[PDB]
């Protein structure tokens, strides 16, 4: 792939803090290969 | 617009944080991969689940409808 998208650019609302966002941590998940 | 939604999403979100499962985590991590929405950083998978659309939702649940070692 290389051209999709499927959100851009929304009406003026919305911030920073509390808008469920999720981190995964990649330093746990690391089997060789 | 539906506060019961994201209400829901409350709780795989936080308790994503007790999941540790490097199995089902980076089949999900997977997911995310197809419908083309994150930001790749350091070595942490960072995306908005409010930004994803429902049929995501109910998507990225599936790990979380079924668990048990899968």
């Amino acid at each position: 792939t290389t051209n999709s998208s499927s959100n851009h650019l929304e009406d003026p609302h919305y911030s920073e803090l509390t808008n469920l966002k999720v981190c995964i941590e990649l330093t746990g998940l690391h089997p060789k290969k | 617009m539906d506060k019961a939604y994201l209400d829901e999403l409350v709780e795989l979100h936080r308790r994503l944080m007790t999941l540790r499962e490097r199995h089902i985590l980076q089949q999900i991590v997977n997911l995310i991969e197809e419908t083309g929405h994150f930001h790749i950083t350091n070595t942490t998978f960072d995306f908005d689940l409010c930004s994803l659309d429902k049929t995501t939702v109910r998507k990225l649940q599936s790990y979380l409808e079924t668990s048990g070692t899968s």
